[PDB]
């Protein structure tokens, strides 16, 4: 249930989730 | 062989007749 | 001074010249 | 039926957002820019990166960068081990477990070039689509773009899951191609295969219909709205040199489209076919007939017997986990028929 | 294989039949 | 913005200058040092046969893999 | 008038005639349903399940009737081996039959629905000119594939109501229709697990159900609108051919890789089961665990099942055919006949020798025999090549251990050679190639065919996909 | 072409459906959901794949030949 | 009985269609034959 | 080179032409076949 | 019987195409 | 008899050939 690999997996999940909402911002930022 | 000989036979006869009666009907 | 233009050139550049000199020096590694 | 077709409305932050992208600038960044740009830069680094620095001691016992001696044509960047099967990984997977080093060394650079030049190829063509879109052009070039990524999709991706891991991928190297080409050729008589044969033939259509077409055009310009060049002059001389010549411009352009498309097509049908093993390998009759009669010999039993040559000296090293030990007895020889 | 010419044959023959009925040519 | 602008500038030249030689040295003290060897892993040309192990690696794992490969560097 | 690749685009603004055209291509698509199963049955040979499974007999619709409980046959044969009860009304025959039927009804209706295409229902009550509500068709067609994903998931596949699914042992060895009791845990995602096939169509015809009701019950928003143009139907084909080639990747990698929804028994084993050792594994430690209960070597090998020792050999693996190497497995390498025995090899000194595999992805391997240690000792050398450690210098033996051949010894330098070259490929067989003049040249199981074949049409249909999109978005310069 | 199609018990009855072609609802409507559930099976698509491909190894999952013995 | 269909239309294709057809096939023919009798 | 050839001239021949030969030619054909076998 | 097979093929070949020619020119 | 199969198909191509030379369809 608490495996590493799940770790490692929901780590992976919520850069992802950075990476895209920083682009976000970014893009909403510069835009206006 | 004779698998080879009737697909061989049925893919000239049934496409280029296919065709030609197309060709004859548009003229 | 920020402009999209600048980021992609510099992007571009920096590693490139960064990659020049190390393989530059590369080269005169002793084998 | 609410409202109108979308004129105004309101001035929502995605309005805004599309505002931006799609300025005139001198780079159309667009929305498909979002996918292409950073996955695409990051593919280029990550073969640049893989060709200067790490090696490929440990995957295929090789040295395959310029920190090792290596000159621009041997360097590349290898494929995991076979022992890594399918995995695709992740610097975070349980291979690695966010060792970068590691990660490194076990091949997984060939993995993420190889996924993110995948998704910027979709980025790309969605690029093209939107930049037709915008312009307001039929999409022509989107469907000309679709044959590399088939192509790219039948080698790279196909392929391996069809084999035993990514370990028989084209490793990213000029040399790394070329054992990859010698060895379909050793194994799976590449050339044989009648998809190989329909891609070729179109290729080399393709490039045959490239030059004429220059050679016409620049060939028959008026001297100096309308066309430049006599379209009538060059469809008499070409009826007259080679019998048949094209008479519609769209046709004859459209022709020119479409080639190499349904070349590179037919050839990706033909990978997925070996990808399965499914090899136009052997000729039944033939080797019946030269089992029974020694005397018997063609250029085929040539061709059959330079394949077992390549596949006898080359498993050696080109496969290690299998550990082969060939006694010198057993390679195969010439003198030895 | 004789059985196969033959019955190529037949259906060929049933086929032209099928034309000469269907898509007739109207005349002048 | 024009690109003759640009390069005409003097801010340019000199921020440019400074800055560009700087990078250079960067990458030669970062091959020359040795610290690509060990970020990137590559052996240096006399550790590619430790003492225990004089033939090629071979990994033969995919899940437990790290210690492995311990086994097989240095 | 319209060119040969458009004369089917004069059906796209009328409903009627699309109407008849898709049941005249479901009508296609069941009659080939039915011929291909009536021709299965009358080629199949049912005589011998052990030795001669379906698998391979290049019987490719036959396993798909027979995985979800359709066993039993009118004419008294079974797939088990026995005659069992009554067959019933629905048995393979029974199956063609009402595909047949299906196929025809279906022609009527296309017929009917072709002459009649006028018809007020697809007429907007509020303007004469043809419309159709396409997010609402969505919406009820999502509800009934919701309602029949629920019904397959909750009364066939469980059991409640209907006979089951297949299933069979982690080897192979014994397999037959069950019941299917759903698992809700994280084990019920593993693709082996059939529980979670049943759990996974309950909460999908669930799910399915409750979108098709909203989508039922809301409309769409302008902005979506106008920008996926939901007016036109081309969109549709586009998003649907999407789907469908990646339901088609998704279906070609279940096969190819193996999952519960595709069991040895009926579509014959997977690559990488011989790739990995899988049944080489499983014979030796079975045999390990015989001899450390006392028995001797040859009442430990004679315990093995025919069946298991025939898994594990070169013949069956779906990546060894040929692209136009047609026809059945059996045509290749002739229809097995008995197991010969475990081929054990020794040297002269005592030594104990075993031949190398022949790696899945050679075609010409040259046969090695290694020693414990892993050092060559004996090699059949090439064709009229010099020799020095070939079977005479060494002068190697074999003796056959369980099968038919249990007991027996072989000394002669031909006779071990042959057998040498024939345990190369696994456990060794004896085939009577002269029933169906077999070639000598190994054939592709039907996982292999299937495989190849939808992956074409999943690379295929990618490629529709990205033209009929191409045409949706650029519908008005395409126009004129 | 002004005349209605032949009229049908069955068409008449499905009328209500297929009645109200082209209407739509003002604004973004439901987007965000479209987002947030675009999202959560992406999410789960992901779960799947790296549980079959093996990247993700849990507890319970066997994920192997050797778990149709198991329950 | 329906009114008659009004998109209604023929399909038509020249000779140089014709031409390219047959030699599609047969190429096509002389180029699989080979592996087909095998 | 010699005028224009005065009496040039075109054969034709319309479909009800053309099944006549075909049929002609299958009918043969089945009829004779039987016996070119033998 | 080869000869009679290739007789055959020959027959329904050459003559059938020969017809067809013509009507294709006619029209 | 595969030879002479072979043969009919290379003849029957370049009667193809020979067709789209010399019979060309003058154009509109
Ligand atoms: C848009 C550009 C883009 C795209 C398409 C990709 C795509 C990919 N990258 Mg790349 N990458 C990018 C940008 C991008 N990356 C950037 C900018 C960096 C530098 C920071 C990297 C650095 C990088 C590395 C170092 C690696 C990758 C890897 C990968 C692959 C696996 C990703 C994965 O599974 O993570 C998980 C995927 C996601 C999180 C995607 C989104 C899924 C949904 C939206 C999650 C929804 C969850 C929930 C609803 C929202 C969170 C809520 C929470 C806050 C409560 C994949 C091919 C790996 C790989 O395979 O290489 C071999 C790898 O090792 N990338
Ligand atoms: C759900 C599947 C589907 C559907 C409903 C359609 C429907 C349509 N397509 Mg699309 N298409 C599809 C898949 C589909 N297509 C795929 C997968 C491809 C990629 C190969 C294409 C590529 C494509 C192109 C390039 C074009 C169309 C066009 C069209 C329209 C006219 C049909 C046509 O070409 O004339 C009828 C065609 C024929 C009579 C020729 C058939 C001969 C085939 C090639 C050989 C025989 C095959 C065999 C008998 C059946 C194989 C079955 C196999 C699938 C298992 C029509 C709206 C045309 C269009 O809309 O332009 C305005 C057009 O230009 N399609
Ligand atoms: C090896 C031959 C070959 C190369 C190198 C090539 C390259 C290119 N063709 C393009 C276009 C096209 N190619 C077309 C038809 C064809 N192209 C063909 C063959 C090639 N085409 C053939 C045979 C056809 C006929 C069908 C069309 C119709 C187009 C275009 O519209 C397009 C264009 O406009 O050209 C100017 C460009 C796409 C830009 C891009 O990738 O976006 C950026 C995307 C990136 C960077 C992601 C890809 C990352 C890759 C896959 C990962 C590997 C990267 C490493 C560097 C690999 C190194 C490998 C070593 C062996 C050296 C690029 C210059
Ligand atoms: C006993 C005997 C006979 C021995 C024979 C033995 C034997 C080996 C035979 C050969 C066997 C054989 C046929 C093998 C080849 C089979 C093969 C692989 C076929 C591939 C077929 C296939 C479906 C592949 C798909 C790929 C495909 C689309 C290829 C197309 C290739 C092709 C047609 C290219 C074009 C070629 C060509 C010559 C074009 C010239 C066009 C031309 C005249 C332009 C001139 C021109 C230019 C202008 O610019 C303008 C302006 C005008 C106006 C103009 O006119
Ligand atoms: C045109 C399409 C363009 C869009 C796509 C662009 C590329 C998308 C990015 C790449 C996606 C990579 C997917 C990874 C799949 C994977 O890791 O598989 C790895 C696993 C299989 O894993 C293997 O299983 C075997 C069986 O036991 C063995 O155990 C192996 O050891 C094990 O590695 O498969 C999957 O999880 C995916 C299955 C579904 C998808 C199949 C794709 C097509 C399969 C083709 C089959 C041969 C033909
Ligand atoms: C053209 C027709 C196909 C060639 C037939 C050649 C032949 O003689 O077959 C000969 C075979 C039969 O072959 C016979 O079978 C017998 C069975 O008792 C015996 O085994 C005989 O020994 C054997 O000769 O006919 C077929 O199997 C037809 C198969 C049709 C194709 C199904 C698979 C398609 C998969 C690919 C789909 C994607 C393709 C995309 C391409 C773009
Ligand atoms: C928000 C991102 C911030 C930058 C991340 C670092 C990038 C530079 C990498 C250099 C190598 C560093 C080596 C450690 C590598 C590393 O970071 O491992 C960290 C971690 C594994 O580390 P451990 O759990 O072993 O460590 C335990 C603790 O000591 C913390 O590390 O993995 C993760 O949790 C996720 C990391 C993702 C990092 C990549 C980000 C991109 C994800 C993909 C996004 C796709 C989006 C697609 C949108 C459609
Ligand atoms: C003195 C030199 C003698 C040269 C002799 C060789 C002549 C070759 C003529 C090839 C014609 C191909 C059929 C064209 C059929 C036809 O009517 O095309 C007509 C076409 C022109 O079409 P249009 O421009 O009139 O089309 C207008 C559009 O609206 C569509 O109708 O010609 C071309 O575009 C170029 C085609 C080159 C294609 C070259 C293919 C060569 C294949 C050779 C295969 C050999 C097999 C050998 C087996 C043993
Ligand atoms: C079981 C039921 C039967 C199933 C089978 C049904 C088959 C249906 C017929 C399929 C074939 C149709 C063929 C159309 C043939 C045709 O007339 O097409 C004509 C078409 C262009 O025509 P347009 O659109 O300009 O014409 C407009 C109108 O006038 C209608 O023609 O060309 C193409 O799109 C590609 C043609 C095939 C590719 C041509 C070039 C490459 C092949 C030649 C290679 C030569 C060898 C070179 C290397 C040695
Ligand atoms: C080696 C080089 C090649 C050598 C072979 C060359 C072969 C040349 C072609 C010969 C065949 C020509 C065929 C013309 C066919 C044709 O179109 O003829 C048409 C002709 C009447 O046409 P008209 O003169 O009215 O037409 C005027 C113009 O419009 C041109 O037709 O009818 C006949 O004279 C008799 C025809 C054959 C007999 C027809 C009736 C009896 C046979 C049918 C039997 C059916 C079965 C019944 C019993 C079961
Ligand atoms: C992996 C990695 C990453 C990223 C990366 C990148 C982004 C990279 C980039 C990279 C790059 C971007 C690179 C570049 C390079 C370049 C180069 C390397 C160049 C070279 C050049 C040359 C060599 C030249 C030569 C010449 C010329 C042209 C002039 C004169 C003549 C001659 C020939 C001399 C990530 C974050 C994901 C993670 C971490 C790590
Ligand atoms: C009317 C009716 C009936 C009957 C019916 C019937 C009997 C039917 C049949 C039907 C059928 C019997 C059908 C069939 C179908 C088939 C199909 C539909 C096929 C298809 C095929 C295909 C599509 C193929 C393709 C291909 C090939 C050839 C190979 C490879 C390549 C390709 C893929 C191209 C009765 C009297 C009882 C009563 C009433 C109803």
């Amino acid at each position: 249930a608490v495996t590493p690999s799940l770790k490692n997996f929901l780590g992976s999940l919520i850069a992802g989730a950075t990476v895209l909402g920083g682009i976000a911002l970014a893009i909403t930022a510069v835009s206006k | 062989n004779i698998y080879g000989l009737t697909a061989t036979a049925l893919f000239i006869i049934i496409p280029t007749s296919f065709l030609l009666i197309l060709y004859v009907k548009t003229a | 001074i920020f402009t999209v233009r600048w980021l992609a050139i510099h992007g571009i550049a920096v590693p490139t010249i960064f990659f020049l000199g190390a393989i530059t020096a590369m080269q005169f590694i002793q084998r | 039926t609410i409202a109108i077709g979308t004129y105004q409305e309101k001035r929502t932050w995605f309005d805004d957002a599309d505002d931006w992208l799609r300025q005139d600038r001198f780079v159309f960044v667009g929305w498909s820019g979002l996918l292409l740009f950073p996955c695409a830069y990051f593919a280029l680094g990550g073969w640049l990166t893989g060709t200067t620095f790490v090696t490929s001691w440990y995957t295929h016992g090789l040295a395959t960068s310029y920190l090792e001696g290596c000159n621009f044509l041997t360097a590349a960047v290898s494929t995991p081990a076979n022992s890594m099967a399918h995995s695709l990984l992740f610097v975070w997977g349980p291979e690695a477990q966010g060792d970068f080093t590691r990660w490194c060394q076990l091949g997984g650079l060939w993995a993420f070039v190889a996924l993110h030049g995948a998704f910027g190829l979709i980025g790309f063509m969605l690029r093209q689509f939107e930049i037709a879109r915008s312009v307001n052009l039929r999409p022509y070039n989107a469907i000309a773009f679709s044959a590399p990524i088939a192509v790219f999709v039948s080698v790279f991706l196909i392929y391996p899951l069809g084999q035993s891991g990514w370990f028989f991928a084209p490793s990213f190297g000029v040399a790394a191609i070329f054992r990859f080409i010698l060895f379909f050729q050793g194994f799976h008589n590449w050339t044989l295969n009648p998809f190989h044969m329909m891609g070729v033939a179109g290729v080399l259509g393709a490039a045959l219909l490239c030059a004429i077409h220059g050679a016409t055009v620049e060939n028959t310009l008026f001297e100096d709205a309308e066309e430049t060049y006599s379209m009538v002059t060059a469809n008499r001389f070409w009826s007259q040199i080679f019998g048949v010549a094209f008479s519609n411009k769209r046709w004859l352009h459209f022709f020119m489209l479409l080639v190499p498309v349904t070349g590179l097509w037919m050839s990706a049908i033909g990978v997925v076919g070996l990808a399965l093993n499914l090899r136009a390998y052997d000729f039944v009759s033939q080797e019946i007939r030269a089992a029974e009669d020694p005397e018997f010999e063609t250029f085929y039993t040539k061709n059959i017997l330079l394949n077992e040559g390549i596949r006898a000296w080359m498993a050696a090293q080109d496969q290690p986990h299998e550990r082969l030990v060939f006694p010198e007895e057993v390679l195969p020889r010439g003198n030895a028929l | 294989m004789e059985a196969l010419v033959y019955t190529f044959l037949l259906v060929g023959t049933l086929g032209i039949i099928f034309f000469s009925i269907f898509f007739r040519d109207p005349p002048r | 913005r024009p690109f003759s602008d640009i390069l005409t500038s003097i801010r340019y030249w000199v921020i440019h200058s400074i800055t560009v030689p700087a990078l250079f040295i960067a990458g030669w003290l970062f091959v020359s040092t040795g610290l690509a060897y060990d970020v990137f892993g590559t052996p240096r040309p006399n550790e590619y046969f430790t003492e225990d192990r004089q033939e090629a690696p071979l990994i033969t794992d995919r899940f437990n893999a790290l210690e492995q490969v311990k086994k097989l560097s240095g | 008038g319209l060119p040969w690749y458009r004369v089917h685009t004069v059906v796209i603004n009328d409903p009627g005639r699309l109407i008849s055209v898709h049941l005249m291509h479901t009508a296609l698509v069941s009659g080939w349903a039915g011929s291909m199963a009536l021709f299965e049955i009358s080629v199949f040979d049912p005589s011998d399940p052990v030795l001669n499974p379906m698998w391979r007999q290049g019987m490719f619709v036959l396993p798909f009737m027979t995985r979800l409980g359709i066993t039993q046959s009118w004419g008294g044969w079974t797939i088990s081996g026995e005659t069992a009860t009554n067959p019933g009304i629905w048995s393979y025959e029974g199956v063609a039959a009402a595909h047949i039927i299906l196929s025809g009804a279906l022609f009527l209706a296309s017929v009917w629905h072709w002459t009649y295409w006028d018809l007020e229902l697809f007429r907007d009550p509020r303007t004469g000119k043809t419309a159709l509500d396409l997010p609402k068709i969505f919406g009820i067609h999502l509800f009934l594939s919701g309602l029949l994903c629920f019904g397959f998931g909750a009364f066939h596949v469980t059991g409640v109501f209907g006979p089951g699914i297949w299933v069979s042992d982690p080897y192979g060895l014994t397999g037959r229709v069950q019941p299917v009791a759903p698992s809700w845990g994280a084990d019920g995602f593993d693709p082996y697990n059939p529980g979670g096939i049943a759990s996974h169509h309950i909460a999908a015809g669930i799910l399915g159900v409750l979108a098709g009701l909203f989508h039922l019950c809301v409309r769409p928003s302008i902005r979506l609108y106008f920008g996926l143009s939901m007016g036109s139907i081309e969109t549709v084909l586009s998003s649907s051919i999407a789907a469908v080639f990646w339901a088609a990747f998704v279906v070609a990698g279940t096969m190819w890789y193996g999952s519960a929804a595709t069991p040895i028994e009926l579509f014959g084993p997977t690559r990488y089961q011989w790739d990995q050792g899988f049944f080489q594994q499983e014979i030796q430690k079975r045999v390990q665990a015989s001899l450390a209960e006392g028995a001797s070597l040859s009442d430990a090998w004679s315990r093995i099942p025919e069946k298991l020792a025939f898994y594990d050999y070169i013949g069956n693996n779906p990546a060894k055919g040929g692209l136009f190497r047609t026809g059945a497995m059996n045509s290749g390498d002739g229809i097995a006949v008995g197991w010969l025995g475990h081929a054990s090899f020794k040297d002269q000194e005592g030594r104990e020798l075993f031949v190398r595999r022949m790696p899945t992805f050679f075609e010409t391997f040259p046969v090695l025999l290694l020693d414990k240690d892993g050092i060559v000792r004996a090699d059949v050398p090439f064709r009229k090549a010099e020799s020095k450690y070939s079977i005479e210098q060494v002068g190697v033996s074999v003796t056959f251990y369980g099968g038919e051949l249990d007991g027996l010894t072989f000394t002669d330098p031909a006779t071990v050679k042959k057998y040498a070259r024939k345990a190369q490929l696994g456990e060794i067989f004896e085939f009577d190639r002269s029933t169906l003049q077999s070639d000598g040249v190994f054939r592709s199981s039907p996982r292999g065919w299937f495989t190849f074949g939808h992956v074409c049409f999943a690379l295929l249909f990618f490629f529709g996909h990205i033209w009929h999109g191409a045409r949706t978005i650029f519908r008005d310069v395409f126009a004129g | 072409f002004q005349e209605p199609g032949l009229v049908t018990p069955l068409g008449t009855l499905l009328r209500p459906l297929n009645s109200e072609a082209g209407k739509v609802l003002p604004g973004w409507g439901t987007t965000v959901l479209m987002a947030v559930f675009i999202l959560l099976f992406a999410a789960f698509l992901l779960i799947i794949l790296e549980i079959y491909n093996s990247s993700l190894i849990l507890d319970d999952v066997s994920m192997s030949w050797e778990t149709l013995a198991k329950v | 009985m329906a009114r008659p269909n009004p998109n209604k239309q023929v399909v038509e294709l020249n000779r140089t269609s014709l031409y390219w057809g047959l030699l599609l096939i047969f190429v096509l023919a002389v180029l699989f034959s080979s592996y087909i009798f095998n």
